């Protein structure tokens, strides 16, 4: 009664929508899927509490009317539709898929998201390297890459074949309403004065991709 | 032959107070421990004496267990009461059944586990220790998790292993308490209702195990159908009793017999009304 | 109520080091409560479960124990490799966990060492981005007490500026926070003199850094 | 002695 | 949801009465499927407080017994009953203590 998950990093439902996840392995059918849901730093049981089967799939609802009843031990447990936009569209809802015993591994799962803070349809990207001033102790070049989606990328550096030392970054609401992350990468003098600096940034999100070009 | 036996109650108390849950558990007839989530303490109280010679690190274990057990049940009072789909707010119960027989030398015989939701019957187990008989739409559910999961390997590894051998220790400690048998001492008499018809009952009295059959012999055949019986009564104190009765014409009496047979009986008694 | 508060503890497992974490309720339990790690960014995971039977994750080092009495509800930590925000989740009266804690902490200590800020100021593309970013860039710093200077303006810009947050490396168990700041082209135009001062738990004294042009 | 380990639920 | 079985209330004393002696009245009530039982043992319709029981078993096909008792003389005045009450027995029937039966 060990299992595993499923379900997508779901993108904007700037339109109402719905959103799935699905079982494998034995079959609960009797006490299954929970839909918890979670914010930064906290965790919410809202629709789907037992859901497959044993009824009453609202066990501790306390939410109504957006939050729907879906679906049921098909072997695919849930599919839990949002019904908003706008309000509370932030979190990463997850699924207990293992619930099968009081004290047995509850293998819950590993994805379940959100819109984003911001809304509608994020623009294509701005890159922006940093040049370091000199150089003491840890040599640092900056590249950063504003206005896009909150979702992560990948960064390419000395033509792509160095992509030791990058800083992958998370984004942030910031005025725009565009989310932006950078990749700071640490070179040794010894290396920064041996090899050219190339900076690629891939983000299938902003669907723009640039190579940018820094030269000593 | 020797069996133990696990009940565990567990009553849905909705609103007014949290699930109660009395465990009982049993050897052969006899209860040796208790568990009431409603009582002096939170322990599997003993209930027979020769239990008590456990120590401190048996009750500690079976504690944690029966708790666990109860815990058990407080999780799927609320999985059974939800596919049944029932209502809540309303009382409903579960109940539980384990067990392992033995053989009079020791040896594995059968092994039983029997679920029961309200009253009726739910997910029980053969005797061969390997499948499950669900015995509704619900219990077609639960056995298909426990058939997953292997819980009957488990289990059966429990029964045999485990069981066997805490039962013959058990038996062992208990030797001088449950390897005994009492013969039921005989009482009879008859309440005439008028002058011309009678009843007559028969009376058994002070016999450990609650297996006995009493059998008014009408004549050469057991009148069957002129047979008031009542169950078997629990004496309070370990043993046990039940009558059975019959309406008699006057003087017809003497063509009755009361014919019965209890382990400790080797042989079966002949019970002839005294007319005085 | 039912109110799952956190008693936590922090900061220290560098290869073997013991951590005790404890949660508070405002209910009574018999024998239980719930326990799961949270991976930093990703994968929330089953951990020791319950009190008086714990069940335990392939991670089976650590230990979680009954208080009977709710004073709280404890699990023990050792090694390194498990750094997790460790919640504390509902048992007694089984809920399906219905409400969580709030969450504690646990790192792996290597040195406890002060921010390292050299100054950049950003290229002229920070202009081009219509807001002024200029970068604190901090090094190999615990987590993030430093008060790291924003003198875009050559002013404290606290609130109306945003901060995009790095985590800890796990190489130095310490960030490598850059700083990004929304306020405008014309903020960085108008100011060139750029220093980041950092006062902090282990920096008591504002230490400021100037950058040199190119 | 009741079951050791904590049962598969109902 | 149920049948509720209905109690079978069995008044007796686990000793033969004997005329002013210490016994038992049981009030053994039978498979009752509920068990949500309201046994009250009358001394002659007043409810006795001093009253135990033992705990709550089952049987094959899963109807609860109970074996409430406790102290009593026998007395030939006093007409020992047990008020079992139910969610079937819609009046808390009065089976009394037939000493004869």
């Amino acid at each position: 009664v060990q299992l595993v998950e499923s379900g997508g990093g779901l993108v904007q439902p700037g339109g109402s929508l719905r959103l799935s996840c699905a079982a494998s392995g034995f079959n609960l059918s009797y006490s299954d899927i929970h839909w918890v849901r979670q914010a930064p730093g906290k965790g919410l049981e809202w629709v789907a509490v037992v859901m497959p089967d044993s009824g009453h799939t609202n066990y501790a609802d306390s939410v109504k009317g957006r939050f729907t009843i879906s679906a049921d031990t098909s072997k695919n447990t849930a599919y839990l539709q949002m019904n908003s936009l706008r309000a509370e569209d932030t979190a990463v809802y997850y699924c207990s898929r293992a619930t099968n015993i009081p004290v047995y591994a509850f293998d819950y799962w590993g994805q379940g998201t959100l819109v984003t803070v911001s809304s509608a349809s994020t623009k294509g990207p701005s890159v922006f390297p940093l040049a370091p001033s000199s150089s003491g102790g840890t040599a640092a070049l900056g590249c950063l890459v504003k206005d896009y989606f909150p979702e992560p990328v990948t960064v390419s550096w000395n033509s792509g074949a160095l992509t030791s030392g990058v800083h992958t970054f998370p984004a942030v609401l910031q005025s725009s309403g565009l989310y932006s992350l950078s990749s700071v990468v640490t070179v040794p003098s010894s290396s920064l004065g041996t090899q050219t600096y190339i900076c690629n940034v891939n983000h299938k999100p902003s669907n723009t991709k640039v190579d940018k070009k820094v030269e000593p | 032959s020797h069996s133990m036996r696990y009940f565990f109650t567990s009553v849905s108390r909705p609103g007014r107070g949290e699930p109660r849950f009395i465990a009982v558990g049993y050897v052969d007839d006899t209860q040796f421990v208790r568990f009431d989530s409603d009582a002096a303490s939170q322990r599997m109280e003993p209930r027979a004496p020769w239990i008590e010679q456990e120590g401190p690190e048996y009750w500690d274990q079976e504690t944690r267990n029966v708790k666990a057990q109860s815990q058990t049940d407080r999780v799927d009072l609320g999985t059974l009461r939800g596919y049944y789909n029932q209502s809540e707010a309303g009382s409903h119960t579960i109940q539980i059944m384990y067990g392992c027989d033995v053989g009079s030398d020791g040896r594995f015989l059968r092994g039983y586990r029997q679920d029961a939701y309200d009253g009726k019957d739910y997910i029980a187990l053969n005797e061969d220790l390997r499948s499950w008989t669900a015995a509704d739409m619900a219990a077609q559910i639960t056995k298909r998790k426990w058939e997953a999961a292997h819980e009957a390997e488990q289990l059966r590894a429990y029964l045999d292993g485990t069981c066997v051998e805490w039962l013959r220790r058990y038996l062992e400690n208990g030797k001088e308490t449950l390897q005994r048998t009492d013969p039921p001492k005989t009482h009879m008499t008859h309440h005439p209702i008028s002058d011309h018809e009678a009843t007559l009952r028969c009376w058994a009295l002070g016999f450990y195990p609650a297996e006995i059959t009493l059998t008014w012999q009408r004549d050469g055949e057991d009148q069957t159908q002129d047979t008031e019986l009542v169950e078997t009564r629990p004496a309070g104190d370990g043993t046990f009793q039940k009558w059975a009765a019959v309406v008699v014409p006057s003087g017809e009496e003497q063509r009755y017999t009361c014919h019965v047979q209890h382990e400790g009986l080797p042989k079966p008694l002949t019970l002839r009304w005294e007319l005085s | 109520d039912i109110q799952m508060t956190q008693s936590p503890s922090s900061l220290s497992a560098s290869v073997g080091d013991r951590v005790t974490i404890t949660c508070r309720a405002s209910q009574d339990v018999n024998t239980a409560v719930a326990w799961y790690q949270q991976k930093p960014g990703k994968a929330p995971k089953l951990l020791i479960y319950s009190a008086s039977f714990l069940y335990s994750g392939v991670p089976s080092r650590f230990s979680g124990s009954r208080s009977g009495t709710d004073f709280t509800l404890t699990i023990s930590s050792l090694q390194p490799e498990d750094f997790a925000t460790y919640y504390c989740q509902q048992s007694y009266y089984y809920f399906r966990p219905i409400t969580f804690g709030q969450g504690t902490k646990v790192e792996i200590k290597r040195t406890v060492a002060a921010p390292s800020v050299f100054i950049f100021p950003p290229s002229d593309e920070q202009l081009k981005s219509g807001t002024a970013s200029v970068v604190c860039l901090l090094n190999n710093f615990y987590p993030r007490e430093a008060k790291v200077q924003w003198k875009v303006d050559n002013a404290l810009q606290s609130g109306n500026s945003q901060e995009s947050v790095t985590e800890q490396d796990s190489k130095d168990s310490t960030y490598s926070l850059s700083s990004t700041l929304t306020l405008s082209k014309a903020d960085y135009e108008k100011h060139k003199v750029y220093a980041c001062e950092v006062t902090h738990q282990g920096l008591s004294s504002p230490v400021t850094k100037s950058f040199n042009r190119g | 002695v009741v079951v050791g380990a904590v049962g598969v639920g109902k | 949801e149920a049948i509720q079985r209905t109690p079978k209330i069995q008044v007796y004393s686990r000793h033969p009465a004997e005329n002013g002696k210490s016994n038992f009245l049981n009030c053994y009530v039978s498979g009752f499927h509920p068990s949500d039982i309201e046994v009250d043992l009358l001394k002659n319709g007043e409810r006795i407080e001093k009253v135990e029981h033992s705990d709550l078993s089952f049987s094959k096909d899963w109807s609860f017994y109970l074996l409430y008792y406790t102290e009593f003389t026998p007395t030939e005045k006093d007409e020992y009953a047990c008020r079992v009450n139910h969610v079937t027995l819609s009046q808390p029937k009065i089976v009394k203590w037939d000493r004869d039966m």
